[PDB]
Order: structure tokens, then C-alpha cells, then sequence
């Protein structure tokens, strides 16, 4: 893989989506808004002003916390604390579920 | 390490048996009032999955250690493994052979002036089966690493013999399994000779029949007299009744030995069903049970080794065990299957010769078998498909073939069910090798 | 001496079982999904009716043999035979008194 | 020219003559069986009515 | 039922499987419980694609 | 697995030999007409290549079995293997020191007056043989799925042998495949000294005109009085009749035994008086036999073992059969190619000093010889790389001043065509240094 | 990585195919005509037949052609699954490298 | 007389390649372009020249 280094810049928690933006010098990482499509997943918890790394990849499924129940095809897109949740608004749809989840389970998903 | 796990893991009470102990007043706990250390055994008899430590009583300092060590030794037997053949070291393919009865023939002694040297072919009919499964099993024992579990070379080398013993189990669980399949496989393709019946769990009495239809069918598979109605190739061939095995589920046959008490009290007899091999259900949808042959399994060994390899940088070993099979059903050696529901009114033609060399200008009798579930007569369409030389066969199954054919033509039995509206065109198949003759002729009569 | 033939014959699949098992989502075949080598052992374990030649799987010029001839021995029987009395050598007649 | 064993050419032939004494078997059934439909045809059973 | 662990998680877990049963104003939760030991690993991870 | 071929599967015929038979009347068949059964023995004659199961002709149920396995176990040698040296176990190359003549001078005690303490070098020339073929033989025995192909113990050790020994019979042609690489290799470089001769098969007094160039030049290689011809690197060396080896082919071998050998009284007057191996033939486009030395050929073994392993996973053997060999040829021994068709009218030009050492403002001379196939083809030009504005080379003198670069000296001879002299020149260098 | 698939009316080889959801499992069929595809079918699928999708991120797809395609064309979905020209963005999945003319296979860059 | 194509007997996994060695027996020193060709093919099967 393609490694590089990152700073989070907001309490990363594992597991969740991941955005990022330009900073001092570096780039650095926060959890993804609500409703877009994300960049990165972490994998590993990273305080605010922690300084870590990114593993490039493309990857053909994430593994991350559902923000609410999930059906197998769901449609998922960016939710509150960086989750994934369910929707149906094609321009926020970054994968779709291959298995169900339960409000904070892991769902795994494929890349669209 | 772990730590912060009570005894408490996983374990969902449904009352707390230390509060009723406690409160019991005269109450049916009564019993374990008088017991002195009732409030210890409630707590960690049902085992411990984690390991705490614990100090000594007396000194608390010293550690209590663990003392016995047990490794369990419990094994997985294939229920079916007494229905196994020998091995074959070599070749792939196995050949049967069974050579069926003739007619009879009245003494005549005028007759045999000219009939000498008549010419009349044994019926033999073939059946080949081929090696099919072809899979290995697969663990690592990290030897080093597990001399710390272990204090004495007594209890290290009982360990690492159990793991190869769990390669020896998952062997004996897949064959089942896979034997298991040839069930669901030959029932699926329409071999087996299919008894109809009601579903017996929906009443008494719909038992009562089943097995009623249980115990007249082994009987007319032990005849001695034998029959060409019970197998998918229709050979004349007998079973016994030692080697007749009831393979049945074990909620069918748990409702049979309760409910039909002539079963119950024949229960320890190797000759009311046969050898009742109980087994879990099929995955066919209608198969209730099955009577079957001792010589139906033709389930031969190829190859058993366990090769093994170490891996010097991981520091372990790899247990490679290789079991390869021929695992297939003779086709001969009766078997009777037992299906509730919905079934076709006919199961299967089995089309007698179905192989020939027949002559140009030469003729074959062919004969059908028609294997219906209901008690109705059935007609049988005999074709010659495929050719191209105009052959043609008679209604009721003699081949003529045209005396310059030179081309290969298969002979169905066509058995056409259901209504018009959807003909469900059961068909049984010979095929027919064209020899050529170098004959003249062109026209008769 | 035979050219193309199957080895669905005379064989009326009811269902076909190798679909069952693919399409299985718990439905029974369940106990199949984890069977390794399940698609050839339902392929030819019914009992291949005319035989085919089969290559060797690791040197293809090579033929896999015939390795075991099983001859079946069924030994039908009069279940009468305990009424069978003696021979008659000499003589056609049976008088008895 | 179909064995390349005696051992299984002699057992292949000796499962040809023992078809013979399978036929021999069969038909004795059959024969022993109609000397009872013959005997109830004639009317020499002591009948039971049932 | 495939726990995916974080590239820093430090300390104990415990997945929980929860077949809930009963009534929808009184959920009878039957929770099976496992205990995860996380181990270190010191790879550079960080995020993806 | 191969459900409908024919018996006639590869099989171009050229007439069928059963309408032939059956066409009675053409009178070289008829005696065919008598065989009962000559249409079962003219389809199968040839064999079978796919083996279609056949019926049992009396019970159509059986099957008609195999009778007889036979393994065609074949060894195969190297013709070229007694040119071989030896093996050298620890160390890489070969140095090959030869020590050539010197240049009479006149006495002249007038100018032996200063020159007393004169250093004079010997023309020592030297060549090196790194190690060249490094390889190995993979052949997997799957030796469990092999008891398929087998009812027998026997045939089936049988066959694990001959893939083993098809091992080895890759190492002997290989082996030989890369000797007449090496003569192939040599004529491409150039280095060979062509003999023009037209091809012996042409008119059959072209193998009698061929037979003379090959007893002349087997004797002019090995006068007593040594020759500055007939190898490269242009030395004196001479050869004995027992060292030469002569290669031609099955082609001259046969016609010489026919069209000569035999009507000759004396067949001794025409044996190609040097050692014959007979080979297959070259590739080169003209080149028909190689006169040679014995040790022109310098091979040499470096490493020949066996190593096997297991695949536990997946039942087989695997077996790498590693050979590592020196594969050079020697430029010192005589060298003596015969070629038809067109040539080259030089085939190369040697430069006599192949590496000197030159101070700044030292005084070397260097030397060509022309190689020259046709009866004259001359003028040498000489120049020089190395770029400082002092040096120059001149006829045959090299000046080499303070400059200093690793300096080469480029000769020439114009083998051309008119105004295709501007591509059409064949060189050959040194190479100077300084100090 | 990969997961099963109940397809949904019988899938071709090299068709190109969409995802959708019913009762449970992920339902595969042929892409509708004009849009971007999902998945390439490796053999062919019966229309109620559990299958696997294989999730190994590829660059770049192999094809049926529904219409002579040329080097560098950008591609959609055409008629039953099959690969055809288009020159209007959204519906582009990706561009062939290669040239086909009609039931051949083409290999294109997804893009 | 004859074009000896070397593999014979292939048995190829779907996807995969064999490659094939046509030895023309030639009756004279002139040469002779091999052409390849598949039948009984479907799309995407064929041989690449050599």
C-alpha cells in the first residue's frame, strides 16, 4: 500500500468515516460531515491533536459503524459522528451494504 | 491477559438459585438448606471459560495451581462407515458386472435335432463409477509454542495426538455428509423406486400406514425369489435382511417407536426394517425415509496420507491429511425410497438393453419398466430419435434397423403424464451402436 | 463402439441438486456449502451408465484406468427349497402309502 | 480380450453358469408357487372363509 | 458477526450478540458475550483509497 | 474429456487404401483382395492417439481393456562431449597465456652502441573465459495422481524413471545445442578463416574440389614451420594431425562414401585425414564444415546436482536438476571454416596489440593483418580516439601525448562498393592507456 | 473480497450488471440500458441461483460489445447487458482500448 | 505430407493457454507459413499467430 502521514485534527474514532482538509503543512483528518461521500475510514483511535498515518488502498469494502439499522443493498452515505447510514439521495451514496447492521455494528460496504 | 470478566460471561439467569436458597421457607429448595458450602458450588460449578487466578486460602502469597489436566478424546464416527468398500491403490475406475437369469426352455427332443450351437447371449449389464472426491484437511501445531501450556511431555504429546485426531474426525463428518449427498443426488436425478405416502406427522394412522408400506417393502426386498421392481437398473437381484438398512431421520423414527406400538417392542431386532440407521433429515424436500442395500454404497478409498511440512522461520508444522474417494451408488442392489407429498405419477422408464451393438438390417427386443407410484397401467411410446437413415421401431419396442444406417441412434421409451395441457414427457433411454453388415436387398416381398 | 453420450441418460432430474446447493440460502442444502468437491461428486455419482474415456488430470496424453471389475454375485434363491424332498435316480413313478 | 486377469476371467464365467442356477431357482418358485393355485383350482384346500 | 479492530485500539473489549425477544415495549434482550485481547502490531495505517 | 474424434484425426491421406483394395482391377493391390479382413487393419494400422472406449464385441455391456503398457525408454548422448576438459570446482575465469615470436634485428654494432640496456617485451597475448551457461531442469512427478495411468507397480516406477531420465536427455542436448552454438557464435563474431569453396553436393567434382582444400589446409595448418593464419588473434602457433577435428555432416559424410570413397583404389590418399564427427549442421547460411584444434574447445564444468523437494499440499516432487558450465572457445588453436555462397572480401582485420600501455609522449607501434578471403584486399588506415590535439597515429606509429584519455585505436580496410564506401568498412581495435 | 448474490433473471457471461435489493440478498441482473454498470458476469447465472461476486477491484473490465466500438470510445450500458458507444457523460462507465465489432468481447478502462 | 501440431492432447483450463508447436514435414528446403486457427470456439477463443 501507499502510505502517508496525516494529523487528526478531532478526536478520530475507529471505525468511522473519515474527511480531510489542508493544514499547517499537513494534511488532516476529522470525521466526515453528515450526507457526503468520505475519503478515508479509520482504523484506530487518533486524538485531536495526534499525529498519524493513512494506508492508500483501494479498498473494495469498508468496514464502519452503522449510524442506524441496515438492510443488505442499502444505499449508505455519511451520517451523524461520521457513520453510515441508509438513504436514497444518489449524490451522498459512497457504497452500499453487502450485510445488515444494527444501530452501532460494524457494516461492512463496497465502494461506488 | 485479561481481566474485569466475572463468572458471569454469556450466562443469562433465569432465577438467582443463591437468593432461593437463601429465602426458602419451606419451599422445594428445602433440600439445600442443610448443605454446607451450597453458596461456593453455586458459583463456579458450571464451569469458569476465563481462567481468574486465585490465591491460596491459607497463604495468600502462593497461587493455587492448576492440578489435573484433562484433554477430551471424543470422536466422530461416520454412522455409515460400516457401508464403505475396500481401497484402490491404483486405476480410477471401477467396473460392475452383473450377469442376470434366462428363460426356461421345455425338453424336446425333437427340437434338439437342429438346435445345437443356438447362440443365446447372457444378459450382463455394466455400471462404472469413478473416483469423485479429492480434498485434504489441514492443521498447524506451533510446537514450541505450546510447550508452555503444557508442564509434562505426558499431557504435550496427548494434546498435539488430539489435533490429529480432529483431522480424523472432520474426515469421518464429510463423508458423511457426502455419502449423504448420494441420497439427495439419486433421489434428485429420479433412481430411486419411490413408495408414495401421506406426511406421517400429520396424524396417527398416517404413521400406522408408513409403516405398514415400511414393512412390506422389506419383506419384498428380502425375498429370496428376487425381483426386477426395486432398483433403477430393473436386473432380477434379492437383498437380506441383515444387510437392509432404514435410513431415516431421527424425528421421524422417534415418532414411530412411541406412537406404532409394533415397532415399539421390535426395537433390538435387526429384521422388523432392517438396521435402522438413524440419521438427521435430507435436504430433498419430500424424502421421508429410505430402505436400501448393503452393496448400494459403492464407496471405495483411494488415498490416505497425512504429508507433512515445517516451516523453520514460524517454528511449526503443517498436517497435511489427503482423503480422496470414489464415492457413488450402484445402480443395481435394491433401494426404495419413501416420499410424502406431491409426486409424479411416474418416476422413471428403464429402458432394458441399454446399450447395443445391433446389426444393419439386424433387431433388438427392447422392453420398458415403467416404475409408477400409483397402481395404473401406463403407455409406453417407443422412438428412435437421432439417425438418419429412416429406422424405425414397433410398438412395442423391437428395433429394425434399415441395412444401411451408419449412424449412432438412441431408442426412448417415452411415458407421457399429466394432461395435454402440460405433457410431462417421461422418457427412458437405450442407445444403439450400428454395426454394419455389407447385406444385399433394397426391397421385399 | 459409441460416439457423444451423456451420463444423463434415462435420468429425469426432478430437480436438479447442484442448482439447489448454489441457489441455497439455508434452505436445506445448508449442510452442502461447506463440501468441498460437492459439483463433481453429483456429476458422476450416480453410477456412470456407458463408460467414457478420462484423461489424466496431471499428464493429459495419459488414460485413467480401469482399476477394480467388481462381479456381482447375487445368489437368488427358492425360499421353498426346505420342501424339497430327495432324488429319484432310477424311475418315474412316486408311491405313497 | 475384456479382463486381463484369470482371476477375474474365471470369476466372470463362473458368474455366468451361477445366472443358470439363479434360473433354476426362479422358475422352481414359480412352479412350486402354481402346484398351490392348482391344488385351490381343483378345490382340494380346506377352505376357511374369511 | 466479523469485529474489525482499530489500527490504535489499547484495551479490552467485549463483542455482545443480541437476540432480542419479547415484548416491543419490554425488550427481553438475550445477550451472548466474547472477550477480545487487542495486541499491538506497530504497522503505519491511518486511512485508505 | 474428447468426445467425438475421429481415428483419422492428424491425418492428410494421400489415396484410400480401402477403395484401393476394393477397386481390385489396379493390379498392384490384388493381393490385398485375399485379406478377410483388411478394413479393420487399415483403420487402426496406424494407431489410435485418443483411445475411444470400445465395446466388448460378444456382451456390448463390458469393456474392452488395455492388454499392455510399454514405456519407450530412450538415452540420448552428446557427439561433442570428448571436447569437453574438465570440471573446475572453485574459481570463476580462465586465463590463457600464449607467448608469440619475436622480430630478427640486424646486427648493426653502430647503433648497438646506445641501446644495451634496451627493455624489449615479449608479444605475449592473452584471452579469459568467463563462466557462461547457468541453468536448470524442472520437471514436477504429480506421483499420487499418477496411479490413475497405472494398474501396476511395475510400469509405474517404470515412468517416474523415464521422466528422470528425460531430465538428463535435455542435459545432452542442451548440453549440445550450445557447442555448435559456439561455432555459430565464432563465425558470426568473424573469427573463423574462411575458406571459399562451392557446395560439394553441386556438380560432384565440388566434393572432389572440396576434398582438396581439406587436405591442403590440414596439412598447412600443421607444418612444423607454424603460421600466422589460420586463427585469430594472429599468432604462430601450429596443430597436429591427431589435434584436428573436422565436423562436416550426415550429408558429405554419405556422398563422400558413395561418389569418392568407393570408386577410390587408396582410400587413404582421400580420407579427410583429420577426426571426423559426423553432427547435424550448422546454422550459419554457408557454413558447411569447421577444421579445428582439439583445444579450441574450452568447456568446462562448474556445477552439475541434483536437488529435489516435496509439495505436501499438493503430492508431488520437484525436481531441479542444476547445471552451471563454461562455455568458451580459444582463439590461440587453428580455426579453419569452409563456406559456399558469397563472403566477405575481408572477414576481419587484427589489430596485433590488443591492450598496450603508453606513457605521455610514449611510442608505441601497433600492426594489422588482414584476413582477406578474396587474393587481394588491402590498405589499412589507421586512426585513433582520444581527442587531445597531440597524438596521431601514422602507417603504424602511435605518438600518445600528455593527454590523458583511456584512448582506442580504430583501423580500417574499405571492403566496399563504389559509392557504398561510406558504410562498407570493416575495423578493429585496440585499446591504449597511459602511463 | 466477495459476497453472495441471488441474481435475478438470468444472467449472461460478460453482460454487464446492476445491483438492486428484495427479500434479503443483493439481486443481480443485467444493467439497464444507458448507465453505468456495476458487475461483469463471468458465466452465466440462473434467475433465482445464489452466486458470488468477486470484489477484486479491477481497472479494467472485459465486455461483450453491443456495436462496433472503437479505440477509445467512451462506453455504457446498451441493449441486454451489452457494452455500447456513447457520447453523452453520466451514462460513461468507462473507455475501450480496443476495437470490436458486435458480440465480441472488448476490453475497456473503467473511468 | 504432413503437419505435426505438438500438444495433441490439451486439455486447457477455461482462461488459461496452451501453447501449440506445428512440425510441416516438408518434402523440399522451401518454407512454410503455419496459419492458426480455432474451431468449435465461441467469442473470446482464439490462437494469437504463433
Amino acid at each position: 500500500m501507499v502510505s502517508f502521514t496525516a494529523r487528526a485534527k478531532s478526536n478520530v474514532m475507529a471505525y468511522r468515516l473519515l474527511a480531510y482538509s489542508q493544514g499547517d503543512d499537513i494534511i488532516e483528518i476529522s470525521h466526515a460531515a453528515e450526507n457526503t461521500i468520505p475519503d478515508y475510514v479509520a482504523v484506530k483511535d487518533v486524538d485531536k491533536g495526534d499525529l498519524t498515518q493513512v494506508n492508500m488502498y483501494p479498498l473494495a469494502a469498508w468496514q464502519v459503524i452503522a449510524g442506524s439499522d441496515i438492510k443488505v443493498g442499502d444505499n449508505l452515505t455519511t451520517g451523524k459522528d461520521g457513520t453510515a447510514v441508509p438513504t436514497d439521495d444518489p449524490s451522498t451514496v459512497f457504497g452500499y451494504a453487502v450485510e445488515e447492521a444494527q444501530e452501532g455494528q460494524l457494516v461492512t460496504l463496497v465502494i461506488s | 491477559t485479561f481481566n474485569d470478566v466475572k463468572t458471569s460471561l454469556g450466562i443469562t439467569e433465569s432465577y438467582d438459585i443463591v437468593n432461593a436458597i437463601r429465602n426458602s421457607q419451606g419451599d422445594n429448595f428445602k433440600s439445600y438448606v442443610p448443605l454446607a458450602t451450597a453458596n461456593n458450588v453455586a458459583e463456579v460449578g458450571a464451569g469458569i471459560l476465563i481462567n481468574q487466578t486465585v490465591q491460596n486460602d491459607f497463604i495468600t502469597s502462593l497461587v493455587d495451581r492448576i492440578g489435573l489436566v484433562v484433554i477430551r478424546q471424543v470422536s466422530l464416527n461416520n454412522p455409515l462407515k460400516k457401508f464403505k468398500k475396500g481401497q484402490i491403490p491404483l486405476g480410477r475406475t471401477i467396473e460392475e458386472i452383473y450377469t442376470d437369469i434366462t428363460k426356461e426352455k421345455q425338453y424336446d427332443a425333437e427340437e434338439a435335432e437342429q438346435k445345437v450351437f443356438e447362440r443365446e447371449m447372457p444378459n450382463v449389464k455394466t455400471l462404472f463409477h469413478e473416483r469423485n472426491r479429492q480434498g485434504f484437511y489441514h492443521q498447524t501445531i506451533q510446537d514450541d509454542s505450546l510447550k508452555t501450556a503444557f508442564v509434562s511431555w505426558g499431557n504435550f504429546e496427548s494434546f498435539v495426538s488430539s489435533i490429529i485426531n480432529a483431522i480424523y474426525n472432520s474426515a469421518e463428518v464429510d463423508e458423511y455428509e457426502y455419502m449423504k449427498l448420494l441420497v439427495d443426488n439419486y433421489y434428485s436425478k429420479g433412481l430411486f423406486t419411490t413408495v408414495k405416502i401421506d406426511e406421517p406427522t400429520s396424524s396417527t394412522g398416517a404413521l400406522t400406514e408408513f409403516v405398514k408400506k415400511m414393512r412390506a417393502t422389506a419383506r419384498k426386498l428380502t425375498l429370496p425369489q428376487g425381483s426386477r421392481d426395486w432398483n433403477s437398473m430393473a436386473v432380477r437381484t434379492r437383498s437380506y435382511m441383515e444387510d437392509l438398512h432404514l435410513i431415516i431421520d431421527a424425528d421421524l423414527e422417534a415418532e414411530l417407536d412411541v406412537d406404532v406400538l409394533a415397532k415399539a417392542f421390535n426395537m433390538n431386532r435387526t429384521d422388523f426394517l432392517g438396521n435402522v440407521t438413524v440419521i438427521d433429515g435430507f435436504a430433498s424436500t419430500g424424502l421421508e425415509a429410505v430402505l436400501v442395500d448393503k452393496d448400494w454404497f459403492m464407496v471405495y478409498d483411494n488415498l490416505h496420507k497425512m504429508e507433512t511440512v515445517r516451516n523453520p522461520r514460524g517454528l511449526y508444522w503443517n498436517y497435511y491429511y489427503h482423503v480422496w474417494q470414489t464415492l457413488s451408488v450402484s445402480r443395481f442392489a435394491n433401494a426404495v425410497a419413501f416420499v410424502s407429498g406431491d409426486v409424479p405419477a411416474v418416476t422413471q422408464v428403464i429402458v432394458s438393453p441399454n446399450i447395443a451393438a445391433v446389426k444393419q438390417g439386424g433387431q433388438q427386443q427392447f422392453t420398458a419398466y415403467v416404475r409408477a407410484t400409483n397402481a395404473k397401467d401406463h403407455k409406453v411410446v417407443w422412438s428412435v430419435e437421432g439417425g438418419s437413415t429412416g429406422t424405425a421401431i414397433t410398438g412395442d419396442g423391437l428395433l429394425s434397423v434399415s441395412g444401411n444406417e451408419d449412424n449412432q441412434l438412441t431408442v426412448k421409451a417415452t411415458v407421457d403424464i399429466g394432461t395435454e395441457d402440460k405433457p410431462k414427457l417421461v422418457v427412458g433411454e437405450a442407445v444403439v451402436s450400428i454395426r454394419p453388415n455389407n447385406a444385399s436387398g433394397g426391397a421385399q416381398a
